[PDB]
C-alpha cells in the first residue's frame, strides 16, 4: 500500500510563514506528478499549484503567484511548500494529490491564518 | 489510320468534347471535398467530464471542483473527481465554434477515441476496394454504366452517412462512399482520355488538377457557410444526386466499344458524336467498311511484373515511392485542427498553394529533370513537417507556414511521380504499372489514419512518422534513372540497354 501522510499545521498570525510537506512513500517523487488543493470553510476544492516529474514545469493559480513557493527533494522523497504574506481567506485544509485524476490523496493538514 | 484518325476527322474541339468533358469533370470539386471532409465533420471541440446531475453545482462551488485541470489551464478531458473516477455520465462539449460533430454526437473521446480516425481508415479501405473491384468491373462491363452507378452509390452513401443512427452505420456508409468515389475518380479520367486525341491528355490532366484545387476552395467556403456536420455532409452529397439526374446524356467511350470486338454500336456512337459536333458532311462517309480498315493494328499482369528482376525492382521502388507520398500527404491533410488558426483559413491556403507548386515542378522538370525534382520535393516536405512536429503549439504562424510548404511540396511530388512513372515504365506494362502504383498509393492513404491512430503514445509522434517516411523514400529512390532524354522504352529489353547505356 501507499501512504501520503502530511504535516505542517499550526496557528500563525496573518503575514507569517509555515512549513508544509507531504511524506510520499512507495514511489519516487521525481517520477510522477504533484498537485495541491484547499477546501476553505464555506467553499469547495480549489486548485493551487502543481510541479511535474523531473522538474519539467510548475504553474500556479491567480492567488498563488508571487505568494507561495513549492519545491521538491530526493533524499527524503517529499514535496515541500513555502508561503508568505498569508491572508484570512487562505484559511483552509490543504490536500496533497500524487497525480491529476489519481486515486492517491493525502489526509490533509489544517493551517489557520489568524488576521 | 487509327482511332485518332477518326476522332480528328469528326472533330476534337467541337461542342461535344467540351460539354461532355466539363460535365464529367465537374464533380472533382466534390471529390476533393469528400476526401478531406472528415477533418471538418469530425473536429474535436474542447470537452470535459460532466459532473453528476445529483450533485448541486451551486452548492459545490461550481464545476471547477469536479474537474481536474491540465497544464494548459483547461479541465481534464477524460477524468473527473469522485467528490477519482473516469467519465460515467457522458461529456460536455462547448458550442463556441462547432455546433455538432461526430465526436460531439457519439462521444469519441478519452476511452474509445480511436473511432474518429478508424472512420477515415475504413473510408480509405472502401476507396481501395472500390478502385480495384470497379476497375475490373469497368473493364468487363463498360464506362458510362459504371460511372453512373458510382454517381448513384456516392449520392446514396453520402445521404445515408449524413443521417446515420449508430456509428457502425456511419463507418459502413463511409466505406461504400469510398467504394464509389475511387471508381468515379478513376473512370472520369479514363473516359476523358479515351474520348480525346493524343495531344490533349496533358490538357486533361492540367484541367483535372485545376478542378481539384477549385474543389479545395469550394470545401473551404462550404465549411465556412455550413458548420453543422449533418447539414454539411448532406449539402456536399446532394450535388452528386443532381449530377446523377443530369448525367444520363453521357456518351460511352468509343475506344473501349471498339476494343470489345464489336463495331456497330461504335459506329452509332461516332455518328452521334458527329451529329452533336455539328459536322455532318465529313461524318457522312463513316460506315462499317471503314472501321476495320482504320482499326486493325491495335486489335492484333502481376505475374510477369513480379517475374522479371528488373521489373520486380522497378515495381518495388515505385510502389515504395507512391506509398510514402500518399501516406505522408493524407497524414498531413487530415490533421488541420491543431494549427491554432481557423480551419477555414488554413484550408484556403492549402488549396491556394497547389497552383504555385504545380508551376514550380513544371518549371523544374522542363528545365533540369525529374529525379532531382523528386529529391527536392520529398526532402523539403519531410523536413518541413518534421520541423512542424518539433515546433510546439506556442508558435502558430511558423507552424502554419511550414505545413503550407509541406502540402505544396506533396502536391508537386504527386505531379512529379505521375510524370515519372509515365515516362519510366515500358509501354508493354505501363498501364499495369500505373495501376499498381495507384493501388500502393491507396494502401498508403489507408495506413496513414492507422499511423495517426496511436497518438495516445506520444503527443506528436504521428507527425514524426509522417516526417520519417518521405526521407526514407527519397533515400531509397536514388538508384532510379532519370528520363529527361526521352528514351521511352517499349519492352524489358530496352530498360537493361538504357540502364547500361545511361
Ligand atoms: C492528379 C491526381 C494524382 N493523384 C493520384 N492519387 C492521388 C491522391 N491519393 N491524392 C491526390 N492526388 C492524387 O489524381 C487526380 P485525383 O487525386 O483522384 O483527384
Ligand atoms: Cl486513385
Amino acid at each position: 500500500q501507499v501512504q501520503l501522510v502530511e504535516s505542517g499545521g499550526g496557528l500563525v498570525q496573518a503575514g507569517g510563514s509555515l512549513r508544509l510537506s507531504c511524506a510520499a512513500s512507495g514511489f519516487p517523487v521525481k517520477t510522477e506528478w504533484m498537485e495541491w488543493y484547499r477546501q476553505a470553510p464555506g467553499k469547495e476544492r480549489e486548485w493551487v499549484a502543481a510541479i511535474w516529474s523531473y522538474g519539467s514545469g510548475t504553474r500556479y493559480a491567480d492567488s498563488v503567484k508571487g505568494r507561495f513557493t513549492i519545491s521538491r527533494d530526493n533524499a527524503k522523497n517529499t514535496v515541500y511548500l513555502q508561503m508568505n504574506s498569508l491572508k484570512p481567506e487562505d484559511t483552509a485544509v490543504y490536500y496533497c494529490l500524487v497525480r491529476v485524476g489519481s486515486w492517491y490523496h493525502g489526509q490533509g493538514t489544517q493551517v489557520t491564518v489568524s488576521a | 489510320m487509327a482511332f485518332n484518325d477518326l476522332l480528328k476527322q469528326v472533330g476534337g474541339v467541337g461542342r461535344f468534347q467540351l460539354i461532355q468533358v466539363t460535365m464529367v469533370v465537374a464533380p472533382l470539386l466534390l471529390m476533393a471535398s469528400h476526401n478531406t471532409l472528415q477533418n471538418f465533420t469530425a473536429a474535436i471541440p474542447p470537452h470535459h467530464c460532466r459532473p453528476p446531475a445529483n450533485a448541486n453545482l451551486s452548492k459545490d462551488g461550481g464545476l471547477e471542483a469536479w474537474l481536474p485541470l491540465d497544464k494548459q489551464g483547461q479541465p481534464e478531458s477524460c477524468l473527473r473527481f469522485t467528490s477519482t473516477e473516469p467519465c460515467i455520465d457522458g461529456w460536455v462539449y462547448d458550442n463556441s465554434t462547432f455546433p455538432s460533430t461526430i465526436v460531439t454526437e457519439w462521444n469519441l473521446v478519452c476511452s474509445h477515441r480511436a473511432f474518429r480516425q478508424l472512420a477515415q481508415s475504413l473510408y480509405m479501405v472502401g476507396v481501395l476496394l472500390g478502385a480495384m473491384v470497379f476497375g475490373y468491373l469497368a473493364d468487363r462491363l463498360g464506362r458510362r454504366k459504371v460511372l453512373i452507378l458510382n454517381y448513384l452509390q456516392t449520392a446514396v452513401s453520402g445521404t445515408c452517412a449524413a443521417y446515420a443512427p449508430n456509428y457502425t452505420v456511419y463507418c459502413v456508409f463511409r466505406l461504400l462512399s469510398g467504394m464509389s468515389l475511387a471508381s468515379i475518380a478513376i473512370n472520369c479520367m479514363t473516359l476523358n482520355v479515351e474520348w480525346m486525341p493524343i495531344h490533349t491528355r496533358a490538357y486533361v490532366g492540367t484541367l483535372i488538377g485545376y478542378v481539384y484545387s477549385l474543389g479545395q476552395f469550394l470545401l473551404a467556403g462550404i465549411a465556412y457557410a455550413v458548420p453543422h456536420w449533418r447539414h454539411l455532409q448532406l449539402v456536399v452529397s446532394v450535388p452528386f444526386f443532381i449530377a446523377f439526374i443530369y448525367s444520363w446524356f453521357f456518351i460511352e467511350s468509343a475506344r473501349w466499344y471498339s476494343s470489345s470486338g464489336r463495331l456497330d454500336l461504335t459506329l452509332r456512337a461516332l455518328q452521334r458524336v458527329a451529329r452533336i459536333n455539328g459536322k455532318q458532311e465529313e461524318g457522312a462517309k463513316l460506315s462499317i467498311e471503314v472501321l476495320r480498315t482504320s482499326l486493325q493494328k491495335e486489335l492484333t499482369s502481376a505475374m510477369e511484373l513480379l517475374r522479371c528482376p528488373t521489373l520486380r525492382h522497378l515495381f518495388l521502388c515505385l510502389s515504395m515511392l507512391w506509398f510514402a507520398t500518399s501516406f505522408a500527404y493524407y497524414g498531413l491533410v487530415m490533421d488541420l485542427q491543431g494549427f491554432g488558426v481557423s480551419m477555414y483559413l488554413i484550408q484556403v491556403i492549402f488549396g491556394a498553394v497547389d497552383l504555385p507548386a504545380k508551376f514550380v515542378c513544371f518549371l523544374v522538370i522542363n528545365s533540369m529533370g525529374r529525379r532531382p525534382a523528386q529529391m527536392a520535393s520529398l526532402l523539403l516536405a519531410g523536413i518541413c513537417i518534421l520541423v512542424n512536429g518539433i515546433i510546439p503549439k506556442s508558435h502558430t504562424i511558423i507552424r502554419t507556414s511550414l505545413a503550407v510548404l509541406g502540402k505544396g511540396c506533396l502536391a508537386s511530388s504527386f505531379n512529379c511521380i505521375f510524370l515519372y512513372t509515365g515516362e519510366l515504365y515500358p509501354t508493354v506494362i505501363r498501364q499495369t504499372g500505373l495501376g499498381m502504383g495507384s493501388t500502393m498509393a491507396r494502401v498508403g492513404s489507408i495506413v496513414s489514419p492507422l499511423v495517426s491512430m496511436t497518438a495516445e503514445f506520444y503527443p506528436s509522434m504521428p507527425l514524426f512518422i509522417f516526417g520519417a517516411v518521405p526521407v526514407v523514400a527519397s533515400a531509397v529512390t536514388a538508384l532510379l534513372p532519370e528520363t529527361l532524354g526521352q528514351p521511352l522504352p517499349d519492352t524489358v529489353q530496352d530498360l537493361k540497354s538504357r540502364s547500361r547505356g545511361k
